[PDB]
C-alpha cells in the first residue's frame, strides 16, 4: 500500500503519494470560517492561517486542512495509508505531539512519521552533512545538519519570505499608480514577482545601471490586454532578503545568518558547511540568488575557504520531494510509528521513533 | 577491497572492476569494514562515500544518501563524505579506481504531470522536413536547439522562449508553413502563461537592438541548461 507525504507550509500545501515525482495536491493553507479550505475559502468569511512561521497554531484549523487534503484533493481514505508529515525547524516538543495524537485519533493511519523539512531537502541533494537554507511563503530558515540530524542549538530563523516580498512589490508597484485590491490582483502581484524579480550580483550597480539606460526593464501584459513596465523593482523587491531594513525590519539579511548559522557549529564541520549550503523552498527561486549567496559567503568566510552554492532546480518542492523519495524505501517506513505503538504508549511515542 | 554498490531505482547492486561510473547515477562506496566483512576499528577511521553523477536527479541521490545513513546507522563510528563527479577528494580518488562515462538508469520516481512554472529559457528550430512534396506546413518538427546566435539559421525559423518574452526568428530562406507554425508555438507558450508574455516575430538581418545581447543573457542564464 502507498505511503502519504504531506508537507504543510505556511503559505501552501504540498500533498501526494511517496514514489511520485511531485505533489499532486499544491493548495494554500487557509481555512474559512462552516470550513472552506484553500482556493474555496480566499474567493470566499474570515480567513484564517493555521501555520505561521512554519508552526502549527491553529489545531482546530489544521485538522480541517488535513481532512480536506485527504478527502477532497487526494481522495484517499487516510486509514489506509501511512502518512509522513513534515515540521518546521525547532518545533515545539507539544506540538509534535498533538500532531501525532491528531494523525492516529482523528484521522486512524496505520502509520506515520514526522521529519524535519530542511533534511528531508538535503537527502534529496544526495547529503548527509550540510547546511539548508528553506526560504518559503512565512518563514527563512538556516539549519546545519550533520550526518542526517539537524544541529537545533545552530538553526536561525528570519521571519521574512516570500509573503512579504509580495507585499513589498505590491506596496511599491502601487506607489507608482496601479492599484491592487481584487483576488486576481493581489495574486497578479505574485505573478510579476515570481516571472520578473532577480537577485542583482551587485545591488549598487545594477541600481546604477537602472537609472542610466532601460536595459533591465521588463514587461508584464495584464489578463485585459493593459501593459506594466518595471525595472529596478525588479531585482529591490528581492534585496529584501539580503537588507531586511528595505521593509522596516532591524535584522540580519539571509546570508549573515547562513555565515552565523555556521559559526555557532563546531569549528570541526564548518568546512563542510561551507561546502554544502543546499537552497531550498519557492523563495529561493529567484535568478541569481546563488551567485549572490556565494559571493556574499566569500566576503564572511576566511579567505581560503572553499564556498559552494547547491540549488537544485527542482528545488521549490525539493521538501516534498525527499519526503516522497524516503517515504518509499523499506529501510525507512521499518522506523515509522505504528497505531499499534501509539495505543501503547500515547502521543509522546514521537520524540522517540521521530527525530 | 572497499565495496562499490550503484544505485538502480530503489535498490542497492554491488558492482566489481572495471568501474564506470554513469555520469546519471549515484554510488556508494562502502570503505568502512576490515577485509574478513567486520566493522574496522573507529582507529582506522571508517567511511562510507557517496558519489553524484552530475546528471544525476533526486531519486538516485536521495537513495545512495539514505543507504550511507542506514551504514552509520549500524556502525557511528563510520563518517559519511559526499564526493561530486569531477570534483572528488583525493582521498576518495585514491581508494577506488574509476572513470567516468556517459549515461543514466532512470530513478524510481513516477513521473506527475505537474508544471513547476519557474523560469526557464529555451531556443527551438522549426523546420519542414520535406519541402520536395509541395508543402512547408504538413512535415513540421520542433527541435530544442542550444541557445546561442550559432543554432540560428537561414533556412528555418526558430522560437527563443525567455519566459516572459518569446522571439520568433524568421530566416531569410525559411518557408511559409514554418512561420506559421513558428508563431503558433509561439502563441501556444503565451497562452499557458496567462497571456503575460510579450511576443514578437523578428526578421533576419532586422533584429531590434536589443536582440543579439538578450540572446546572449539568455544562453548565461538558463538555469535549466538541457
Ligand atoms: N519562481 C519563483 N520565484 C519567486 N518566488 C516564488 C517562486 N515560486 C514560488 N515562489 C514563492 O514561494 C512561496 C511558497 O514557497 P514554499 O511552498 O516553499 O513555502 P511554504 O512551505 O508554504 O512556506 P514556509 O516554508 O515559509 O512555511 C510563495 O511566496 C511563492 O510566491
Ligand atoms: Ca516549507
Ligand atoms: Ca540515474
Ligand atoms: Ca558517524
Ligand atoms: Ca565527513
Ligand atoms: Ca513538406
Ligand atoms: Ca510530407
Ligand atoms: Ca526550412
Ligand atoms: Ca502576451
Ligand atoms: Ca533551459
Amino acid at each position: 500500500t502507498t505511503a502519504l507525504v504531506c508537507d504543510n507550509g505556511s503559505g501552501l500545501v504540498k500533498a501526494g503519494f511517496a514514489g511520485d515525482d511531485a505533489p499532486r495536491a499544491v493548495f494554500p493553507s487557509i481555512v474559512g470560517r462552516d470550513s472552506y479550505v484553500g482556493d474555496e475559502a480566499q474567493s470566499k468569511l474570515t480567513l484564517k492561517y493555521p501555520i505561521e512561521h512554519g508552526i502549527i497554531t491553529n489545531w482546530d484549523d489544521m485538522e480541517k486542512i488535513w481532512h480536506h487534503t485527504f478527502y477532497n484533493e487526494l481522495r484517499v481514505a487516510p486509514e489506509e495509508h501511512p502518512t509522513l508529515l513534515t515540521e518546521a525547524p525547532l518545533n515545539p516538543k507539544a506540538n509534535r505531539e498533538k500532531m501525532t495524537q491528531i494523525m492516529f485519533e482523528t484521522f486512524n493511519v496505520p502509520a506515520m512519521y514526522v521529519a524535519i523539512q530542511a533534511v528531508l531537502s538535503l537527502y534529496a541533494s544526495g547529503r548527509t552533512t550540510g547546511i539548508v537554507l528553506d526560504s518559503g511563503d512565512g518563514v527563512t530558515h538556516n539549519v546545519p545538519i550533520y550526518e542526517g540530524y539537524a544541529l537545533p542549538h545552530a538553526i536561525m530563523r528570519l521571519d521574512l519570505a516570500g509573503r512579504d516580498l509580495t507585499d513589498y512589490l505590491m506596496k511599491i508597484l502601487t506607489e507608482r499608480g496601479y492599484s491592487f485590491v481584487t483576488t486576481a490582483e493581489r495574486e497578479i502581484v505574485r505573478d510579476i514577482k515570481e516571472k520578473l524579480c532577480y537577485v542583482a550580483l551587485d545591488f549598487e550597480n545594477e541600481m546604477a545601471t537602472a537609472a542610466s539606460s532601460s536595459s533591465l526593464e521588463k514587461s508584464y501584459e495584464l489578463p485585459d490586454g493593459q501593459v506594466i513596465t518595471i525595472g529596478n523593482e525588479r531585482f529591490r523587491c528581492p534585496e529584501t532578503l539580503f537588507q531586511p531594513s528595505f521593509i522596516g525590519m532591524e535584522s540580519a539579511g539571509i546570508h549573515e545568518t547562513t555565515y552565523n548559522s555556521i559559526m555557532k557549529c563546531d569549528i570541526d564541520i564548518r568546512k563542510d558547511l561551507y561546502a554544502n549550503n543546499v537552497m531550498s523552498g519557492g523563495t529561493t527561486m529567484y535568478p541569481g540568488i546563488a551567485d549572490r549567496m556565494q559571493k556574499e559567503i566569500t566576503a564572511l568566510a576566511p579567505s581560503t575557504m572553499k564556498i559552494k552554492i547547491i540549488a537544485p532546480p527542482e528545488r521549490k518542492y525539493s521538501v516534498w520531494i525527499g519526503g516522497s523519495i524516503l517515504a518509499s524505501l523499506s529501510t525507512f517506513q521499518q522506523m515509522w510509528i505504528t497505531k499499534q505503538e501509539y495505543d501503547e504508549a500515547g502521543p509522546s511515542i514521537v520524540h522517540r521513533k521521530c527525530f | 577491497m572497499v565495496k562499490v554498490l550503484h544505485v538502480q531505482g530503489k535498490k542497492l547492486k554491488e558492482v566489481q572492476s572495471p568501474y564506470n561510473f554513469l555520469n546519471g547515477d549515484v554510488y556508494v562506496i562502502d570503505d568502512s569494514k576490515k577485509p574478513d566483512g567486520s566493522d574496522k576499528d573507529p582507529v582506522d577511521s571508517p567511511k562510507v562515500y557517496i558519489w553524484l553523477g552530475s546528471k544525476a536527479y533526486a531519486d538516485d541521490r536521495g537513495v545512495g544518501a539514505w543507504a550511507a545513513k542506514m551504514l552509520d546507522k549500524e556502525n557511528q563510528a563510520i563518517d559519511i563524505d559526499t564526493e561530486v563527479e569531477g570534483k572528488e577528494s583525493a582521498e576518495f580518488k585514491t581508494i577506488v579506481d574509476f572513470s567516468v562515462v556517459e549515461g543514466d538508469t532512470p530513478g524510481f520516481l513516477k513521473h506527475v504531470e505537474v508544471n513547476f512554472q519557474d523560469v526557464d529559457y529555451e531556443m527551438y528550430r522549426v523546420y519542414d522536413t520535406d519541402l520536395s512534396d509541395g508543402s512547408s506546413s504538413d512535415d513540421i518538427e520542433i527541435d530544442p536547439v542550444p541557445l546561442s546566435k550559432n543554432s540560428l539559421k537561414s533556412e528555418d525559423v526558430f522560437v527563443i522562449d525567455g519566459w516572459n518574452d518569446i522571439y520568433v526568428w524568421i530566416g531569410s530562406k525559411s518557408q511559409v508553413g514554418e512561420k506559421a507554425a513558428g508563431n503558433r508555438l509561439a502563441r501556444k507558450l503565451d497562452t499557458e502563461r496567462k497571456r503575460t508574455p510579450m511576443v514578437y516575430t523578428v526578421n533576419e538581418g532586422l533584429e531590434p537592438n536589443g536582440f543579439f545581447e538578450f540572446l546572449e543573457k539568455l544562453e548565461q542564464e538558463d538555469p535549466k541548461k538541457q
